[PDB]
RNA sequence: CUUGAGUCUCGUAGAGGGGGGUAGAAUUCCAGGUGUAGCGGUGAAAUGCGUAGAGAUCUGGAGGAAUACCGGUGGCGAAGGCGGCCCCCUGGACGAAGACUGACGCUCAGGUGCGAAAGCGUGGGGAGCAAACAGGAUUAGAUACCCUGGUAGUCCACGCCGUAAACGAUGUCGACUUGGAGGUUGUGCCGGCGUGGCUUCCGGAGCUAACGCGUUAAGUCGACCGCCUGGGGAGUACGGCCGCAAGGUUAAAACUCAAAUGAAUUGACGGGGGCCCGCACAAGCGGUGGAGCAUGUGGUUUAAUUCGAUGCAACGCGA
């Protein structure tokens, strides 16, 4: 409540969640290459996990 | 909350045994702002724990605490029409908070005369895997063990 | 009773369940377990964990026989399509060989209609 | 996707070979696809969407380099 | 479903009471867990109006309708709540 | 007369059509062996299948239907449509040089033929799928969606039907008018430079109500045909023709409304999407709902129970 959460971590978990829910890379809302790397990083980790879920 | 809460508080350690741990334990038992009343009730219990185990106080009250801390809890998560109970690690500080809460909760729910008696008995029983307090932990652990399959979701 | 040494482990990973059966190398069944039999039902039945149990509780269904070698032979798209291959390792077999044998028609028959929901 | 295990090869190197074996043979894609019958109109209408997208994935790699942020 | 009637510039007779109660008894078939509900009837110049508010199991549903009579107002109102109640149910029985 | 139209000569590419063979994958069944308690299915379940031995796994046999990969905003056809491999019959297009005919052309009411899927007739066939139908669920109900089965039908031969958002919602033929990036198929001359056909995307002038179209025009013109004339009533009724039937085709009126419509604009809304917040959830602490009493309100009561405040934002409120 007093201070904003880590932007990189949040960006990595937003990436994961679009991942699992099956959106396309290139929905990524970041052009800040730093946050972008976190977003895709999550999105690709999530692509692995979808396989073993139903 | 959505942002991060900044500024953790400062528990002063116990006047007697000079422990932040026991100081927390008082607050948890404390009711309606009556810190002194709680301070009494606590020491008189440890007396009567010490006077039977004969194993110090800040070292006896501990042994109760170890018999009852959980290591894995369950979080609920709505999936389809159903609700998935899912097992998660417990944070060290959390499993302190839970042990101390379950001990207090178990104490009050007894028929003994003083509060001090109830606490004492409960802490003793805790040390020999016995009371409701320790029953509760067992049950928690049973549930997380049951639905282990949902260990690795992130959902 | 008659010891073997060299076996093969078929794994049938459906979306709803995971059957696993050890057989001699002429395909004669020796033991088997499932997620359904392992003690999981519905939501749980269809997980990689429930499939893991199956594999290892099928491993201690074939102690009677010799052991060492085991060529795994996996079929279907279920979640039980590795957690088993893992479990057989720590069960203490040596996996010489491992192959997807998921059947695919080269056209074949008309699949069922698509689910509206 | 038929990997034999090599001399002294760790299990968790065979396994990852085996995974990558059928990733590149695209098995689960094929099975996923044939779970249900798609009308030949639907299949063919999918094929256009793929095309009108791929095409516009030979546009960003050009046009962005022309424009500029901040 | 516990009911309550008001009248802001209207005398609640024992048609308008009996009538309104019967009309509201339907709503329970759209959602079984209705609790207390308050009804209000108005007459301002020429406009007849009827609003109700419905405490339900995890919600609060409200609508108001205007008729040329109060009966026609209440007729209108019951059609409005029906739709809202169904919407509610369906986003709980959501499997 | 040779520029439009056509004929011959040499080649090219192609799921163009018709007939007959055949090969591998898979599903279902039947018969064996192994083996033992569950399988199957769903959001969750149940019906169903299984100790009369299923499911799983291996071997042998039968039978039908469709042809993974190649495969592409690829190719062919008047359109509908056409996809394994191999022979037999057969149509069209395109190019390179030459020769030949000499306006033999374009369009076309009536007419004639082809015409997806469903459907109909006769005789076959029947793996998978699946209207109807039956059972299980869900729900206030659920003649549905979801699950378990499953008959016509889907397949072959011959004959009917003549319809589809049969669509580029864009008739056919010819001429003319800035460009760019591709795909596919010929052929010149030196892996560069030309010259043909078909095709995909983008855009200029112009055009358009706008959206958009843009040398494959919805631009600029010429030739012929088809069709429209406010919305409902109605592509319906009556009549004729066609059909075994289902039905198709041609095609009104009374009555009634002052609108009905197209494209674009600002908002609002979505059981649409993205991103951020909030005692919103989560983590917690103490309560209200039960009792007695205080107090306000509704109701009833009254001679009068003064008047006002009424979802959130009236009900210890004006007082
Ligand atoms: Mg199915
Ligand atoms: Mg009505
Ligand atoms: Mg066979
Ligand atoms: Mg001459
Ligand atoms: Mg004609
Ligand atoms: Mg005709
Ligand atoms: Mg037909
Ligand atoms: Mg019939
Ligand atoms: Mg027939
Ligand atoms: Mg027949
Ligand atoms: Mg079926
Ligand atoms: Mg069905
Ligand atoms: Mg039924
Ligand atoms: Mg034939
Ligand atoms: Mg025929
Ligand atoms: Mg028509
Ligand atoms: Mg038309
Ligand atoms: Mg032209
Ligand atoms: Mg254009
Ligand atoms: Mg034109
Ligand atoms: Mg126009
Ligand atoms: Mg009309
Ligand atoms: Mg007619
Ligand atoms: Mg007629
Ligand atoms: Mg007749
Ligand atoms: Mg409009
Ligand atoms: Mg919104
Ligand atoms: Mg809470
Ligand atoms: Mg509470
Ligand atoms: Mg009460
Ligand atoms: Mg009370
Ligand atoms: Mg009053
Ligand atoms: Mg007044």
């Amino acid at each position: 409540k007093r201070q904003k959460r880590d932007r990189l971590e949040r960006a990595h978990q937003r990436g994961y969640q679009a991942g699992i829910a099956g959106r396309s890379k290139e929905m990524c809302p970041y052009q800040t290459l730093n946050q972008r790397s976190q977003w895709l990083g999550g999105w690709r980790e999530a692509m692995a996990d979808r396989v073993v879920m139903a | 909350p959505r942002r991060r809460v900044i500024g953790q508080r400062k528990i002063l350690p116990d006047p007697k045994f000079g422990s932040e741990l026991l100081a927390k334990f008082v607050n948890i038992l404390m009711v309606d702002g009556k810190k002194s009343t709680a301070e009494s009730i606590v020491y008189s219990a440890l007396e009567t724990l010490a006077q039977r185990s004969g194993k110090s106080e800040l070292e006896a009250f501990e042994v109760a605490l170890e018999n009852v801390r959980p290591t894995v809890e369950v979080k609920s998560r709505r999936v389809g029409g159903s609700t998935y109970q899912v097992p998660v690690e417990v944070r060290p500080v959390r499993r302190n908070a839970l042990a101390m809460r379950w001990i207090v909760e178990a104490a009050r729910k007894r028929g003994d005369k003083s509060m001090a008696l109830r606490l004492a008995n409960e802490l003793s029983d805790a040390a020999e895997n016995k009371g409701t307090a320790v029953k509760k932990r067992e049950d928690v652990h049973r549930m997380a063990e049951a639905n282990k399959a949902f260990a690795h979701y992130r959902w | 009773r008659k010891q073997v040494s060299d076996g093969v482990a078929h794994i049938h990973a459906s979306f709803n369940n995971t059957i696993v059966t050890i057989t001699d190398r002429q395909g004669n069944a020796l033991g088997w377990a499932t997620a359904g039999g392992s003690g999981f039902r519905g939501s749980r039945k269809s997980t990689p964990f429930a499939a893991q149990v199956a594999a290892e509780r099928c491993a201690d269904a074939v102690k009677e026989y010799g052991i060492k070698n085991l060529e795994v032979m996996v079929k279907g798209p279920g979640p039980g399509r590795e957690s088993t291959i893992r479990a057989l390792n720590a069960a203490g077999f040596r996996i010489t060989n491992i192959t997807d044998v998921t059947p695919i028609p080269h056209x074949g028959c008309r699949p069922p209609k698509k689910r509206r929901v | 996707p038929v990997i034999k295990v090599r001399e002294n090869e760790p299990f968790d190197v065979a396994l990852r070979r085996f995974k990558r074996s059928c990733e590149k043979a695209g098995v689960l894609a094929e099975v996923r696809r044939r779970e249900f019958y798609e009308k030949p109109t639907t299949e063919r209408k999918r094929a256009k969407a793929s095309a009108v997208k791929r095409h516009a994935k030979k546009l960003a790699r050009e046009n962005a380099r022309r424009t500029r942020l901040y | 479903m516990q009911l309550n009637i008001t009248g802001n510039n209207v005398e609640i007779t024992e048609a308008l009471r009996e009538f309104v109660t019967a009309k509201f008894a339907k709503l329970e078939q759209y959602f079984d867990r209705i609790n207390q509900v308050y009804v209000v009837l108005k007459v301002e110049k020429v406009t007849h109006t009827s609003d109700a508010t419905l405490h339900v199991n995890g919600g609060e549903i409200h609508a108001s309708a205007e008729g040329q009579d109060m009966y026609a107002a209440i007729d209108g109102l019951i059609d409005k709540l029906a739709r809202q109640l169904t919407k509610h149910k369906d986003k709980l029985k959501q499997h």
